[PDB]
């Protein structure tokens, strides 16, 4: 076996939008978004421009494969396997994605897709001149998929990093669950939310 | 008073949070999939919001899941 | 029967352009604006940019499949599905599509597309900075198809006046009433039928 | 005969790049534009930015079909179809469509494509603020295609009860003068329509 | 007198709107699928609008859908 | 043979990227910028926004066909064809393209692409608001491709066209070829310099 | 064999996303930045806006063929071959690619792409109206390849600035590209990753 | 004199004008597909512009298309 | 001391820089592919960044690769 | 002396321009296919730019083609 004929595998018999189901059980999705870079700021409009990774990671146990005398880890593309179908429920601006889409596949079946993106964001802006600085709400999760088909967690000091050259410097982030159950369906569309505390710098 | 408790499907224990409550209300994501709905336990039947919609009640499990 | 199977039928055998018809019947496309933040105004030149969630649903009965002992609902993409041909009719630039272009498939047939939108418009901005607000006139319905074709009705519930709508924006919403028109153009059996959306909207003082 | 059967039909038989040519016949393509907005205006640089229907119309009589007990009119996407190559001369933007991409298709051969675009325009803007007000010239007609394998031809109507009641600007006049013109070679003449936009300022 | 409505294809009941009535005019969407026509009935002849055409009559059902 | 089946002829059998060789022959491309409209200038930042037409032209003799009781031109797209690999070195911004994209392609083998452009430029903008205008270089040859594969070649009253009302007005236009030897292969990647030479209007 | 049939060869059996591994041998990547024209520069925003050729090239051996009395070198495009999957760390904005997407592929399977681009970074501005001038970090690397899968090797002393638009509204100083090997937590060995230093100041 | 009128293929009836002409010039559209050509028939040889390129005559048809 | 040199896989010869060090240090690449490890020899055991995480120690290679 | 010119491959008659000279530099399009040479004769040997690589010679064909 080599790599070749495991992204032989992967691409012929994986399928790009069936969700890797296990009866009732849901797809564990594990968010993050790691900030890199704050640029646009306006305290005027509640709009940011943000640049981060959307660590996103999960187990699609079908493409799995004996990786004993062979390659432990692959690098395939996205439009070859099947990925959340997330989405910032407060977003102004599409994604600007800057890196190749590609993830990373283990043999195990782990799924390692974190792009780099651009996206503009309305938000509470309100406080970036001060000492506490502004605390910015940044709702994500899956747009179509709910609970028991996608579960979203989210699982560092995140100023290590972050961009030591932006107009802005990073306080603290926090990123915290948010199940909502609505009157229809079995259970409840999950979704994360993420709350970036910010400030202007010195200068 | 055992009531049902969301976002779980099942009942626990509450011993005396005296009511099982029904909140109901209609939001953006709601002329689809519907208005949302917390259930859970408390012990008095809470404030009501404007547009917001109730249902208190007191029977072991007296408070379950619609579809509306 | 699982997800897998059930995509593959969908995929497979429906057809993107091929609209719904059951025979003399059309489509029943129920449409909805729900306005999510209003962004850049400009009284001058009548100008608005504005985000939304086209609240876009419809009756595709070939699609349907036995849910009895298998899922109920499914997601599947636009590029594999019918689309209604919906137009802003006084549209200035493009939609600009935000969330993933996926919509959700019910077993009985029913159709759930609901997209975010960024899109800016020409409409009546006159009157922004006072307490009754301006008042923007968004006219939108299929480009191609008529009446007969597709028929787009808006729901209204009284819907909260603005309980989503942005916290955060410049400005807040009063008052959004979807109102259709049916108009009979001088050839065809009847008229090709489009709603009109009133955004009553103004600033934050 | 049902419309799935219809557009089976067009789209597995019909030719997006074979000119639908009937021996010596040119093609008959009815052009106009229908102006809609007139957006931004900047006199010192000859430059406007407009929205306008490019009211586009043909004969294509490959496709027809036997409608008698079956639907006159579909609605075809622009991708599986013939379409004029047609080009705005003085065109500084490329085209910016609004509409879907699908025209209307007749069973008798009648294609009717009419998208809404916004194009920005090197044209004569020398008179805005004026009673008479600017008249400004747009070319347009096919780049490739000339006379004998494509005519264009211009056409009632009141060309401003429509145009956007609430632009900064009010339409006074449009005029469609076709204009042929020969050239050294080639049997005849590169066809090409003029549309003169007369406009000006709102009080 | 029964006169034919607009946008419904059918004939319906106005005891004396004493006109059927065939409002037709160019407007943008026109040069391809045609002027615009509202037809009705009403009490009499209306105002005529500058390039407006109009056509008023007396027959139960004498208005119609031409092409 | 009728229209349709000559372009059956070239978009199944002619091949995109497959360079038409002639052994040792490269291929004889004719090119030229005719320059319709100068929009955007910045003296300081020595950046032109401008417009033109890309009036390129070759010869691919596989294409070629028996025209005697056929039609001699037909308009193929640029997606079915080989095209030169062409470049503006000194390319601030992409090809912004206008026209469709399209070529006419007659029976003998001629090429004829000419798409409309837009297209920003690193370029000489000192000196516009002068009697002698500023002399503006454009440079631009294949990227890939040398000299024995592809040669090129600049072939009017070159501003009887360039528009009427642009805020500026054409002097002069000169191409003038340059060949450049690099240490390695066999010759050189041959280069087409643009001069244009532009001012400030009244 | 004619050029024809060696573009034939390629597209037809070699593999978009298939890394040509050399049993645990990685590929040989060679990389520069060569800086053509700097743009935009906002000393307040650490924002620049730049323009130059990603100089790289590499050595994918399957592709190769016999060119005894055949075509030493042909011109490929980017679709139907493998390619690094490099990236710039500190960038803000996605790459404009301004000439066609093709490489020049030679018989012994060197393989040069080299494509003009345009991106804006977040690095160092501080210090631009200086003698000294700013000195302006961009990081970049595979995003998913490490090491002993994909090799990253600055290979250069140039005068970098004997082209560098001589029409800029800057001028370039001095450039080193100095590689950075660097180990993570887990995996046999280490994210490999070029580091370039662009020394530039303001002319008068 | 009978003339050769463009943008027409044909000959058409000039009682007395007494030319035949053939103007030829170069514009932006020419490297690919020629020098603009209006043929017609006048009262007397136009005016000529700088760089315009003539052709009068008096023969019956004297000024048809060429191919150079 | 003989110990592990970094980002080499391999041990090698420290004559008496006294000490083996792993360095280990969680920074953004790290939620999926782990802490940052730089392993090494010196001549006494390194300051310590606050957060940065050590291990020195004195066995003939006795700082090795953990796996997760 | 006969030298070699550029950019032709050939040989050619200089009826003593005394010198084949071989210009060799190092330009941006040069790591990959290499410094730029301008070959051919001349009357004496030329000045030297800084940076810039020179090789004089007085040989008939003295100043050939490298191969890198």
């Amino acid at each position: 076996l080599d790599r070749a004929d495991i992204l032989y595998n992967i691409r012929q018999t994986s399928r790009p939008d069936v969700i890797p189901t296990q009866r009732d059980r849901p797809v564990a999705v594990s968010v993050s978004l790691k900030f890199i870079n704050i640029l646009e700021v306006n305290e005027i409009t509640n709009e940011v421009d943000v640049v981060f990774w959307q660590q996103t990671t999960w187990s699609d146990r079908t493409l799995a494969w004996n990786s004993s005398h062979s390659p432990d880890q692959v690098s395939v593309p996205i439009s070859s396997l099947w990925v959340p179908d997330l989405a910032a429920y407060n977003a102004i601006s599409k994604p600007e994605v800057l890196t190749p889409q590609l993830a990373r596949v283990v043999s195990d079946g782990e799924v390692l897709y974190m792009p780099s993106i651009r996206q503009r964001f309305s938000c509470d802006v309100s406080g970036v001149d001060t000492e506490s600085g502004a605390t910015c709400r940044i709702k994500i999760g899956s747009w179509t998929h709910h609970s028991r088909e996608i579960s979203v967690d989210p699982t560092s000091d995140d100023s290590e990093y972050f961009s030591q050259y932006s107009r802005f410097e990073i306080l603290d982030v926090t990123q915290k669950k948010n199940s909502v159950t609505y009157s229809c369906c079995p259970e409840a569309y999950e979704d994360v939310e993420v709350s970036l505390n910010f400030r202007k710098k010195g200068r | 008073i055992r009531c049902f408790i969301t976002p779980d499907i099942t009942s626990k224990d509450c011993p005396n949070g005296h009511v099982c409550y029904t909140k109901t209300w209609c939001d953006a994501f709601c002329s689809i999939r519907g208005k949302r709905v917390d259930l859970g336990c408390a012990a008095t039947c809470p404030t009501v919001k404007t547009g917001v919609d109730i249902q208190c009640c007191s029977t072991d499990n007296c408070n379950p899941f619609p579809t509306r």
